């Protein structure tokens, strides 16, 4: 039965019930179908008007939320004599989304899902205090950050040729500015994303697991567009993404142990309950023992 | 006499010959929880003259030195009764109470009673940063006294009780006083133990006074439950 | 020009906020829309679908082993078999469910629910037990004298190896909460009791010790509100890899 | 609400589809 | 895009303001409203209801002893037996009111008021009293002679046990103000005095003092306006526990 | 009788009255009600239209201000060797709206209140001058304010997981920007918010007693985005608001004594009156005495 | 006034309630 | 149990109805007071004040 | 959102603008007009008095 | 002009008055 649900439904006043033959608190687990038995049929009952909205859990207010997928610090400063490791005044970012644990929890309770991402950049600086440097005061950058998507040579300096842009998608903004907001439509190759892909990515079998190719995004590379200064900063951008225009197919089980790595499902669970590979529940004395028990 | 008055309530009856009127708090009467304000899905049970009637609480002597008495509901009423039994029985209950308060002297006496149903009548301590206890606050069919009555008990003021759905015992006038108050809550139902959703508070403003032989003055109250309600049947609890 | 002024709440950033964007990349056509099987549009129907309750959380119950509850022949009549803590919003049998795990992102709920039990024995093995809902108020009853007095079910083995018991709304407010204090009037639920009607007897042939598995659902009254983060998922530093993106 | 933006999905959340089939997962029998 | 400019006042937090801000839960469903007897809608409705004045404000009176003034048998004509100080916006025996505390709200009032007096003796206790209002001018009346001059109600003891006397709204200025300036001609409302317009006679079996109790209420003519801070709060240091709700 | 009243009523002219049975100005207190006597009735009056407005009067207007409900100092720096009773970058705040008295009294003249609340908070910074330090001057700071509902995690750090709000409502503000304002609506699981409970919290009987658990609300964590910063400063975070869309049930006396505590009524009253214990209002020196008497 | 929110409780004071019942406090009884 | 309060008045006399509330469809005399068939109840007055 | 930009002149105060500001006290109701004698509605008709 | 508040005192300066009786100064006899 598919129908507009907007409210919670009514009860209905119910009799004594003595009738042979029909039994509805009885069921079968087995056909795979959840129980159908009736609070009317269970229980003698009273009409009730239920007034209770349902526009809370639906999937787009569900998901619908900005939530933090990047976070990433880099110092701002004169760059000659640092290592070949650090951002140089720039980064770049691989956009995915199961860095944190709360955005990914909620994306994978669903096999499949298609939406627009609305993509939200804040950026802090603070006053570098190594060494005996001092205060001295917050400057008011403007930061680029620039999309590249796949196939698309990624910048190496914070004054490469690649960031003119000639066709990649840039955003130029201060710190002094409302955080930057964009929106990127839903990019996928198929109909959905994957949030859960059984297969490998490439023809051969040393390809990754568990990454649909379909799903790539692309680069986020942020760079410092104001030239170094005679003191250095930390710069901070937060990268928060929010889905909109959603729609999901086949909800699945919640995940219980805690998350090992960006790239896979890996498991291994707390030391103890809960959240335990062996016990997922904390444990209680005996099944006959209840531990919040009112005794008055 | 200034009037007559009879309230039957099930096997129970009252009549007063001496009094002013009844008062209906804000102007309403008690009423069955509707289906479209109901929220437990279960069938209520409602006994109705069983527990719809008259209790009568234990007298309280008006002396000099008295400040007041009051009596918090339904904890008064609870452990009296079929409505006892059903409170006990029950998780949840609704009802209003029909309160007749009842004093006489002679026509030699002189003195001022304020009889107020306060609605969630919150307390307070006197002199202290620690909140009530549970034995301060429930105190059964006895009920309790007035601290500080200048003050209602809860830093607020006597003089402003008139807010409240009250009457007057003015012996010159009348003898008896009678409230109606409907279910008054934020919930359709409550947990009776928990809870009181009144309080009625009986108050000598004018202090008793004579001249003639001195006799004990008796406050004797009367409480109805009225169109009660009960949901959430299991063992007893008390 | 037309004459403005800012109000408060002018610049920030509210992470709820419902506006339009601008669209960063400009005349982009969206893949096309395909058919796909179990589409979900409310969050009300994942909760609706009963799963598994972890009745035997306890130790020397070792992860399958807490999805079912053992029972044996008893010698003594009225014998309490097990209870089942009602608190979804503390860790407890209720917690790791589809209807638990939804409901743990939101802060207020309502509605009834139905607990059903399968029994897993052998065909020649039969029983009569009786399921027991206690609204809140007291202790937990520990006498199917005292379990009897609330709602309840008499389950008696058969073809239909499952029971149901609704535990319905019977609430004084008109939602209810997460507290973290289980004892709290507004969030207190009650309890389950389960005793033996009779015994359960078994030929020789037949495991003289027999399974019953739990589930629990949430009915079509059943509503959440006050949406939150989930406390069933943490982050105590990076996960692995998540650095190499930036590399 | 607004939307001047020449992209429709450049629009805001369409929390508006009250629609659904529980069915489909409660009942998937026959 | 538009042209606009920002105007002054842009930016500002005006505290009285009245605008729509963001909805911080989107979609969320409040809980349906059902019927609560006694709903305001106006202040004006309490300020209506008539409370007990402090007319026995001094010392050696406690407690509830200041909510009613004690009346003897006296052997001359012609006695004064109490005045009330009409200063609602100055500490008075009509501060600690309904109307006076609601009405100290706000700085500028209006309207007519009614003085009620409830008489507290025996049965067969008698008198007569007179009670009389003054507008402003002058000083206030000390003998009945001159008190019978302005607005009064000669009161007899009888069944009914209370009197009423109207305070008119007898103004120059559309509207009167708190001052703190008692003598001043936008504040000052004049004098209500009580004298014995006859003895209070009694048996030997009644007490031979009686009490009244006085109640003041507005009507319908009355009327508030400018809301301030009430001058009967305040706060000199954080109160007990409020800090605890940071920790 | 309910009706529309936007003006107060008008008078009507009266003349001489001398007729048996008929005593307007004598009433019954004892039946608990107010009087009915008219000035007409009283005194002999003449015919006003009157034009005064009671739109003033409104509880919507009466309560409808926005008032200070939360107020926060703490050190914003490097609070590594701080003790764990500071703030170390952020604070949480349980919400209650008992802490500053002009808007508690204002709320406690009615039993039930249902309304939805408006926030504002305005933000100022200091630069700290203990020690020897200078005035420097004052940093533009990002400061997120994250709403935990009840049976939600708090953080507990100033970079904790938490803060990335995935489902929790957080805004993101600058110092530098008009105060944030946000909307929650009525929170409430009943009809009404209990402005007064005469109950007990818990069903054992060691709960509080006058809070409802039904109105609670949950926390307000505040943060300071940036990271630290060579020297020190004290942020204030001051959160008002503002009731609208108001319905007030059972109006109460106003409290007359001090408040000695958010958590109850508890009174002690002043050393001497007004506002004492034993005498609420000033004395007189006899009830034949008037203070401000115009003697000329 | 403006309320281009979707949720119906961001709207702005609603200071439109003239209708009032005083007697339900002055005279409640019979 | 069924009861009147009674107050004294212009009104001198109260009446207490002792109402039909029977098992069986008639009663007896017995001799035998605490018979089922025969015994009414009780009757008690006391001071309310 | 509807986009904008400022123009030259905003923020600024000229002492001669025309706009509305912010009711400072809402709901308000001024005091009832009266008729006074004289009332001047323009300062033209002042200078014409000799 | 716009006056999107709720107070009407909150309006602009009303400058469209252009009636006068200057006969009330300057021949204010019979
Ligand atoms: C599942 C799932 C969800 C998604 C969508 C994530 C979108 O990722 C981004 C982010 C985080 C930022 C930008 C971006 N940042 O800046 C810019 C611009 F300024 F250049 F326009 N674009 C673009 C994309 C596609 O992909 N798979
Ligand atoms: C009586 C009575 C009145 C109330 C309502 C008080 C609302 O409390 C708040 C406050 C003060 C701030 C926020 C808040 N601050 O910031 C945020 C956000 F930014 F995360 F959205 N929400 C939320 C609530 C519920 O509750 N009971």
């Amino acid at each position: 039965i598919e129908s507009i649900i907007k409210t919670a439904t009514d009860t209905v006043k119910s009799e004594i019930n003595a009738e042979l033959g029909v039994v509805p608190s009885l069921n079968a687990v087995e056909t795979g179908a959840t129980s159908n038995t009736e609070p009317e049929e269970a229980i003698q009952t009273r009409t009730v008007i239920n007034q209770h909205g349902v526009s809370e859990t639906l999937v787009e207010n569900f998901l619908s939320r900005a939530a933090l997928v990047s976070k990433r610090s880099f110092e701002y400063k004169d760059h000659t004599s640092s290592t070949a490791r650090a951002d140089k005044n720039f980064f770049k970012w691989t956009i995915n989304t199961r860095s944190f644990v709360q955005l990914r929890r909620k994306l994978e309770l669903f096999t499949y899902l298609r939406f627009d991402a609305e993509i939200t950049i804040l950026t802090t600086v603070a006053v570098n205090g190594s060494g005996n440097n001092t205060y001295v005061g917050l400057p008011d950058l403007t930061l680029q950050a620039m999309f590249v998507p796949t196939g698309a040579l990624t910048p190496e300096k914070q004054d490469s040729f690649h960031w003119q842009s000639g066709s990649n998608a840039s955003v130029f903004f201060k710190i002094s500015d409302p955080p930057a907001r964009i929106t990127i439509p839903f990019m996928c190759i198929n109909s959905a994303y994957s949030v859960f892909y059984d297969g490998f990515a490439g023809f051969e079998k040393n390809g990754l697991y568990g990454i649909n190719p379909a799903d790539t995004i692309g680069n986020l590379c942020v760079r410092i567009v104001n030239e170094h200064q005679p003191v250095g900063f930390t710069v901070t951008v937060r990268v928060y993404m929010k889905p909109k225009h959603i729609k999901a197919w086949a909800p699945r089980p919640p995940r219980t142990l805690p998350y090992m790595s960006i790239a896979n499902a890996n498991y291994k669970g707390k030391e103890r309950a809960p959240n335990a590979l062996s016990a997922i529940i904390g444990n209680r004395d005996s099944v006959k023992t209840m531990p919040h028990n009112i005794v008055n | 006499s200034d009037r007559v008055l009879q309230l039957k309530l099930g096997n129970s009856a009252i009549v007063t010959q001496e009094a002013a009127n009844y008062c209906c708090a804000y102007g309403e009467w008690p009423n069955y929880l509707p289906d479209h304000e109901a929220v437990a899905i279960d069938k209520p049970t409602q006994p109705e003259t069983a527990t719809d009637r008259f209790y009568t609480l234990k007298s309280v002597k008006w002396e000099t030195g008295s400040t007041g008495w009051w009596w918090k509901l339904p904890d008064a009423l609870n452990n009296i009764g079929m409505f006892g039994q059903n409170v006990q029985h029950h998780y949840l209950y609704r009802s209003g109470f029909l309160i007749h308060v009842q004093c006489n002297a002679t026509k030699f006496h002189q003195g001022a009673l304020l009889v107020v149903a306060i609605p969630e009548h919150q307390r307070g301590a006197h002199n202290t940063n620690t909140s009530p206890g549970f034995d301060d606050i429930m105190k059964g069919e006895e009920g309790g006294t007035f601290n500080h009555p200048y003050v209602l008990d809860d830093g607020t003021s006597l003089a402003c009780a008139t807010i409240f759905p009250h009457q007057w015992i003015n012996l010159r006038t009348n003898n008896s006083a009678t409230i109606v108050l409907p279910w008054m809550n934020a919930a359709p139902m409550d947990f009776p133990l928990r809870h009181n959703q009144w309080t009625l508070a009986i108050i000598p403003v004018v202090p008793l006074g004579t001249r003639t032989t001195s006799s004990m003055v008796p406050i004797t109250v009367s409480i109805a439950p009225m169109c009660c309600e009960f949901n959430g049947l299991r063992h007893a609890i008390t | 020009g037309v004459p403005t002024y800012l109000l408060p709440g002018s610049g920030q950033f509210l992470t709820t906020d419902d506006h339009s964007s601008a669209p960063a990349l400009p005349c982009f056509n969206p893949t096309p829309e395909m058919h796909i099987p179990g589409q979900v549009r409310n969050m009300l129907e994942v909760v609706q679908v009963e799963s598994m309750m972890e009745i035997n959380n306890t130790e020397s119950a070792v992860g399958m082993e807490r999805l079912k509850v053992d029972i044996s022949a008893l010698t003594d009549v009225d014998q309490l078999l097990f209870n089942i803590p009602l608190d979804i919003q503390l860790d407890g049998p209720l917690r790791n469910t589809l209807v638990g795990n939804i409901s743990r992102y939101y802060t207020h709920w309502s509605g009834s629910l139905e607990m059903t039990f399968m029994f897993c024995g052998s065909f020649m093995a039969a029983g009569k037990l009786i399921l027991c809902y206690t609204p809140p108020g007291g202790s937990c009853p520990t006498t199917r004298e005292t379990a009897m007095l609330g709602t309840h079910i008499v389950w008696d083995f058969g073809l239909q190896s499952s029971v149901t018991l609704i535990i319905p709304w019977i609430s004084g407010s008109h939602y209810r909460m997460f507290n973290n204090d289980a004892k709290s009037t507004n969030a207190n639920v009650g309890y389950v009791t389960c005793f033996m009607q009779t015994n359960l007897i078994v030929p020789s042939e037949s495991s003289d010790t027999c399974s019953l598995i739990g589930f629990i659902a949430a009915k079509d009254d059943f509503s959440l509100r006050l949406m939150r983060d989930s406390p069933d998922i943490g982050q105590l530093d990076h996960l692995h890899a998540a650095e190499a993106a930036y590399q | 609400q607004i939307n001047f933006y020449k992209d429709s999905y450049a629009a805001s959340a369409s929390k508006q589809d009250f629609s659904q089939d529980p069915s489909k997962f409660t009942e998937p029998v026959v």
